[PDB]
């Protein structure tokens, strides 16, 4: 069902974020992203049907050293 | 540790979704590492410094988990939920 991923990139800056989210937005699959974090360096992403192993791949190439922090399925009501 | 005295973890609810009734903290040794959101009665795969970590979480936010030594995520039921 419904996919959670949260990334860690750190180092991100507010250009970087926007690149990041941008990225992440034109996604197969992609329904929503956001920064948060005590660092402002997690990258939320909610979807159905991402391939998240060639999203991390992107990330690293364009944005930075990206880490998975979660996977998770949202718990649907 | 001590959660009364932990800022609030610094989220965005999702419109789209139903709202994680929990928040996480992670530490090591006695110190935060970062903190989010996260679903009651529910199950994420977590990466807990070197160690993917299973945590399940109860009807009131406790979390459960082969932690790496050292580490834990703590949860707490947030406010109104």
């Amino acid at each position: 069902e419904m996919q959670k991923i949260v990334f860690k990139i750190p180092m991100v800056d507010d250009k970087s974020r926007t690149k990041a989210m941008s990225l992440v937005a034109s996604t197969v699959g992609v329904h929503s992203v956001a920064i948060a974090g005590d660092l402002r360096d997690q990258v939320v992403v909610v979807g159905d049907g991402i391939d998240s192993i060639n999203l991390v791949s992107a990330l690293r190439k364009k944005v930075g050293p990206a880490m998975f922090l979660e996977v998770s399925q949202v718990k649907e009501d | 540790i001590d959660l009364s005295r932990e800022r609030d973890p610094n989220f965005f609810d999702n419109a789209d979704i139903p709202v994680p009734e929990c928040f996480w903290f992670m530490f090591k040794n006695n110190v935060r590492q970062d903190a989010g959101t996260c679903y009651s009665s529910w199950k994420m795969d977590m990466k807990v410094g070197p160690n993917w970590v299973h945590i399940k979480s109860d009807d009131n936010c406790n979390l459960s988990g082969d932690f790496p030594p050292g580490w834990i995520v703590l949860g707490k039921k947030r406010p109104g939920f």
